[PDB]
């Protein structure tokens, strides 16, 4: 897999990224296809995954951890004192 | 005379009365010193005024310079002749001006030091034909004035030498059919070239290609369906290629109407690419690829040749497009 | 109007091309004893286009005037060569031979002379066009690529329309709007099917769309109905009646609009615009390479589920699309496309070698 | 050329192109011969014979320039072909004003 | 793309550009905007597969070195957003391995890791000739893998504000089929040992050091053919010591222990089909908190 | 010598020159009595 800024990792090769809901054969619709009718009669007897994809993979999943995470740092910067 | 004005207006009504008398050997053979810029100004503005039925002021002005030794002032001259031409008229008169202007040009400024190798843009001005009714009288074209100075800009040799190559293809489209002049007049490099290659003219297809710096796909894959054409065809598709591809390659062996013209096409192939590059496989690896899409294995040649030249891209090639048999061999 | 029905509704004209000649003269005839007319009528027209879209943009009901005679006589002059059966070719006399169409071999001679001026009534027809290509009324930018339709009949008058096409477009400004500019130009064309394929991916941003969040304007607006309908059956007449046309069109440096006619075929769209798009593949595959071109995209895209060794039997595509919103219409024009498509893809091109790499030729699935 | 004609001479010579005989080291020799053509100044001479006479010979020249290298020149010939092209311009430069001039005089 | 063989791809500093080095014989390079992506750069000059290509920096230029097969490697030169060739180092026997660059003040000389029982070092100043040095006699076997040394002074040592001035000299180490691991410092020409050890008993398949962009601590994760994972990490002051951790009892053969863009971060890819980023706590020693495929 | 490094920059010295040679005979026929 690939890199970026330290935790964050792209997508290169094969890895688990985000999960949805949305597979084939699942409840309340939710279906796909695939490339099945592509090789026919003479072919390469070879299976190999085509094409890619740029996608993230994340772990905080949250939208409200802003002001979790800006608050205490707005009352330390009352605090801070520059140094110079 | 001392007056500049009354000098100016005597030297009007002298280039009047020469055009009016059919003499201007006269104004041709008389020198100008210091006057040369006002008398350059006099033309330009008696041009602007009159048609260019009435003799040709730019080729006078043309021929002042080279009797008063100004190549660049005759040059940029040509150019601005060159470029009125085209807007009066798009047709095959227009574009043999143009060429002969471009021409010329090229040859003012190669006969010159390369510092002097771009120009900028001519001086404007509008040529108003026939003083009485319509002030343009242009039959297949709009307006007549050159491009103005507004956007500078110097047009530099590789843009002379290729609006030249762009005429003269125009030139050979209107020549190999006379319906095509207006329309090669305003369509595009690829329509050219598919034009060019449909036709035969192969040479001026890759002389176009190669100084507009695109793509070779078409010419490949309209070459593949020659070969495929041909293969597929009898002696009357192999005549009938004949009488259009006896004079590109360099007969070297005796040509024949017993053999057909499968190893005409495959040398030139080989000269192509050597005049191409000899290090390049983009070419072969498009022909093979149109040859494989048509449904017929790369010939005994090109094999032993990618062969000693690489192997695991025909390999790879071959398990792509499903040649397992022979890539198993190869491999073995 | 009055007229124009009533011709359209009999088939008397048709015959005679005398009649033909004479209505010919009469439509030549009305402008020149018209003078201050028509600068009148153009006036009225245009106060009424801006009435019309001050009203939709402030939410009032745009009035409907009766400053519609010059797209009522456009209307008539435009069904009248299409309705006659003759080919005498009535555009290549409304032109101006101004425009970029000689066949010219000669050093100043056989159409290659200059210092020549142009017939007074195309001249003034010729500036009459000019004039109404900038500053376009919003109420008549249908009829104008309904009439653009109409001339395009026949070789040469295509040609004239293809050059007046390549005229009007490139680095205009007054060439690129609906409302104030003209539609005839191959950027405002390309821009058009940019925000088509915009308001695609805003529906969707994937190909075969599944739901539609918001209905576009393209579907619910019949003014823009009428424009693709118009623009589309131009083109078409246009490669039909050309191939110098079609060539120049369909190699664009600019812009590759097969990739996008390929994305919008594979994607779901109206059944009138699939027959338009199938029959303007056909006319551009009516020549060999084109079809060759084609015949191999369609194999590797895959309209029809080809089972010859796996693949899902009467999948999503033609057939489902000729199921459902072909018999919910009632009108099956989408098989008669798809039929004359492959028969003149199989006509020019024989099929020798089905799909690109990883197939093999069998036609046991159609 | 001993027998002094100008007219069959440029005749030759585009037929002579038109028609692209012998390799180039005999191509060089070709388009070389036109100097001898094209320092008089005697004989009537067309304006537009002028014209399409330096146009082909334009045209030829490039053909031969583009049939020796991809934009370049081999042999060892190099700085005299050039000094060679470049009064063959000047002479056909000439030739084209004296051409001018008496199209001009032609029509008193 | 994944049809092909891909090795290990590459991404520009902002991160828009991508680039994969397939086994087509040429380098692609993709524009990522949006969701889709747009394959704009076909870069073809590479004899073989090609291994990695190392980013430089962009206050220095941007620099694509590449590395292929048939024993060669082509420095490249952009122009107007347009690629093309400038440099191409040939002429060895055995295969070369990969090539790295150098961090921000350390400068930008690139490491031409060769098996040819010798270290090849290239360095650049910026737009001139590039400085060959060959140092021989290096032992039985070729080497395997190369690590450069932080900018500034070996030793994770607190500084003083406005004291410290990252020097010129060069530490770098190599990795071997050798049973062993060495330290090479020099003084901008003059490479002398620094410290030996004597605790794997396989042959050491790769190593790689993590120079930390943020904090001067020297950690170096080796890598054999049982699966001794050794972390050989010196937080100290100024001098060299390094201490024999064994990560975790791997029964594979490790061939790549990459690191983050801040070398904190270790992504492990070997023989095991999978990748475990044990990442470094809060509290030393190692947690595996997440497993992805290889 | 002034730019010259490529055809921009000898167009550039070559317009520098022409507009310093105006300046010089305009200031020259401003000195002298009109």
């Amino acid at each position: 897999v690939g890199w970026g800024p330290n935790w964050t990792l792209v997508h290169n090769g094969d890895k688990l990224s985000e999960r949805l809901n949305a597979e084939e054969d699942r409840d309340m619709d939710t279906i796909d296809y695939g490339f099945l009718p592509k090789p026919t009669s003479a072919k390469s007897l070879t299976e190999s995954p085509f094409k890619v994809h740029v996608e993230k993979l994340s772990l905080e999943q949250k939208t409200k951890d802003l002001q979790s995470y800006l608050l205490p740092l707005e009352i330390e910067l009352k605090n801070s004192t520059v140094d110079k | 005379i001392p007056d500049t004005s009354r000098q100016l207006d005597c030297l009007r009504q002298l280039v009047v009365v020469l055009c009016e008398r059919s003499q201007l050997q006269d104004l041709v053979e008389f020198p100008y010193v210091n006057l040369h810029n006002e008398v350059v100004g006099i033309i330009e503005s008696r041009a602007r005024a009159v048609d260019l039925m009435t003799h040709n002021y730019y080729e006078l002005l043309y021929a002042f310079h080279i009797y008063r030794h100004n190549y660049r002032k005759a040059g940029t001259v040509m150019f601005e002749y060159g470029m009125r031409l085209g807007r009066e008229v798009r047709t095959l008169r227009g574009l043999q001006k143009q060429v002969n202007s471009y021409l010329a040009c090229l040859n003012c400024l190669r006969l010159i030091r390369p510092e002097y190798a771009w120009i900028v843009q001519p001086v404007s001005g509008a040529v108003y034909e026939r003083p009485g009714a319509s002030p343009k009288r242009n039959y297949d074209g709009e307006s007549s004035a050159v491009p103005s100075s507004s956007q500078i800009e110097i047009l530099e040799l590789r843009d002379l030498e290729k609006e030249y190559v762009l005429a003269q293809t125009r030139l050979t489209l209107a020549k190999h059919n006379p319906s095509t002049a207006a329309i090669a007049g305003s369509s595009a490099a690829e329509e050219m070239v598919a034009l060019l290659v449909q036709a035969g003219l192969f040479d001026t297809a890759i002389s176009l290609c190669q100084t507009f710096k695109l793509g070779l796909t078409s010419i490949f894959e309209g070459l593949a369906c020659k070969c495929i054409r041909l293969q597929q065809g009898g002696e009357a598709a192999q005549a009938e290629a004949w009488e259009w591809l006896a004079a590109n390659q360099l007969a070297t062996v005796i040509t024949t109407k017993e053999s057909s013209a499968t190893d005409e096409a495959w040398r030139l192939m080989i000269s192509y690419l050597d005049k191409y590059e000899s290090k390049n496989t983009l070419y072969h690896h498009c022909i093979i690829n149109k040859l494989l899409s048509h449904g017929v294995p790369l010939p005994n040649w090109l094999i032993n040749r990618y062969k000693a030249m690489d192997a695991a891209e025909l390999l790879r090639l071959y398990l792509k497009y499903d040649l397992l048999e022979e890539a198993a061999e190869l491999v073995l | 109007l009055f007229l124009t029905e009533a011709v359209v509704g009999s088939e008397s004209f048709c015959t005679d091309e005398f009649f033909i000649r004479r209505i010919h003269k009469l439509v030549t005839d009305f402008p020149t004893l018209m003078p201050m007319k028509v600068k009148q009528l153009r006036n009225r027209a245009e106060e009424d286009a801006r009435l019309i879209q001050m009203s939709m943009q402030m939410g009032n009901e745009p009035p409907a005037s009766l400053r519609r005679d010059l797209e009522h006589l456009l209307l008539l002059i435009g069904e009248l060569y299409r309705k006659d059966p003759f080919h005498l070719e009535l555009a290549l006399e409304y032109w101006c031979p101004t425009e970029p169409l000689q066949s010219t071999s000669l050093m100043g001679s056989f159409l290659g002379v200059a210092h020549q001026r142009p017939p007074q009534r195309q001249v003034l027809l010729s500036k009459f066009v000019r004039q109404m290509s900038d500053l376009l009324p919003a109420t008549l930018y249908l009829p104008y690529l309904k009439m653009l339709r109409g001339l395009a009949s026949g070789p040469q008058c295509a040609h004239y329309c293809f050059s007046l096409l390549k005229a009007n477009g490139g680095s205009s400004a007054e060439n690129l709007q609906a409302a104030g500019g003209s539609p005839v130009s191959w950027d405002h064309f390309f821009h058009s099917l940019m925000l088509y394929h915009e308001h695609l991916r805003r529906d969707l941003p994937n190909t075969d769309n599944i739901h539609q969040r918001h209905p576009p304007l393209r579907g619910i607006t019949q003014r823009e109905l009428d424009g693709l309908i118009a623009c589309l059956q131009l083109t078409c007449t246009i490669i039909d009646w050309s191939e110098s046309a079609r060539l120049a069109l369909c190699e664009h440096a600019q812009w590759m609009p097969v990739v996008v006619i390929l994305g919008l075929l594979q994607c779901s769209i109206p059944p009138l615009l699939k027959a338009e798009l199938l029959k303007t593949l056909a006319a551009f595959g009516k020549s060999p390479e084109i079809a060759a071109s084609l015949w191999q995209s369609l194999e590797y895209t895959q309209i029809l589920q080809t089972v010859r060794a796996t693949g899902l039997r009467q999948g999503v595509g033609i057939e489902v699309e000729l199921n459902e919103i072909e018999s919910r219409c009632e009108e099956y024009p989408l098989t008669r496309a798809f039929c004359q498509l492959i028969s003149t893809l199989v006509e020019s091109s024989f099929p020798t070698n089905l799909g690109a790499g990883l197939r093999a030729p069998g036609f046991e699935p159609y | 050329y001993s027998q002094e004609q100008f007219s069959e001479a440029a005749s030759l010579l585009l037929s002579l192109m038109t028609a692209r005989i012998a390799p180039c080291s005999f191509w060089l020799t070709l388009l070389l011969d036109a100097l001898p053509l094209l320092e008089q100044k005697q004989v009537i001479f067309s304006a537009e014979q002028t014209y399409e006479l330096m146009r082909c010979l334009e045209d030829r020249m490039a053909a031969k320039l583009e049939s020796t290298s991809p934009d370049e020149i081999q042999k060892q010939d190099s700085s005299i072909d050039n000094t060679k092209v470049e009064m063959l311009r000047l002479a056909l430069a000439r030739n084209l004003a004296r051409a001018i001039v008496t199209e001009g005089a032609l029509q008193e | 793309s994944h049809e092909d063989m891909i090795h290990d791809a590459q991404m520009d500093y902002y991160g828009i550009r991508l680039a994969t080095c397939s086994s087509d014989r040429s380098v692609k390079i993709f524009d990522v905007k949006n969701g889709g992506q747009i394959l704009i750069a076909d870069l073809r000059g590479h004899d073989g597969p090609v291994w990695q290509v190392a980013w430089a920096h962009p206050m220095y230029g941007n620099i694509l070195a590449s590395c292929s097969y048939d024993r060669k490697v082509i420095i490249w030169k952009e122009e107007n957003g347009t690629w093309e060739k400038t440099y191409e180092y040939t002429g060895h026997d055995s295969s070369v391995n990969s090539v790295c660059w150098a961090p921000h003040d350390f400068g930008l000389v690139l490491a031409c890791g060769s098996s040819d029982g010798a270290i090849s070092i290239l360095t650049f100043t910026g737009d001139g000739p590039w400085e060959v040095k060959k140092i021989s006699n290096a032992h039985t076997i070729g080497c395997n893998a190369v690590s450069w040394a932080p900018s500034v002074i070996p030793g994770s040592l607190v500084d003083q504000p406005s004291s410290q001035k990252p020097n010129y000299i060069k530490r770098f180490v190599s990795g071997g089929c050798d049973n062993l691991v060495k330290i090479w410092r020099e003084e901008d020409g003059q490479w002398k040992e620094d410290q030996k050890l004597e605790a794997h008993s396989d042959w050491v398949r790769d190593v790689a050091w993590a120079p930390s962009i943020g904090l001067p601590t020297s950690t170096i994760a080796s890598c054999s053919q049982d699966g001794r994972v050794y972390i050989w990490t010196s937080d100290d002051a100024a001098t060299n010591c390094w201490t024999p951790k064994l990560l975790h009892k791997f029964n594979d053969v490790v061939w790549h222990v990459s690191w983050s863009i801040t070398a904190n971060i270790l992504a492990v890819s070997g023989g095991d089909n999978k990748v475990t980023l044990w990442k470094e706590s809060v509290d030393g020693q190692w947690a595996c908190i997440s497993d992805v495929n290889k | 010598l002034i730019q010259c490094y490529s055809a921009k920059g000898r167009l550039a010295q070559s317009e520098m020159a022409k507009r310093v040679a105006n300046i010089l005979r305009v200031v020259l026929s401003l000195q002298q009595p009109p």
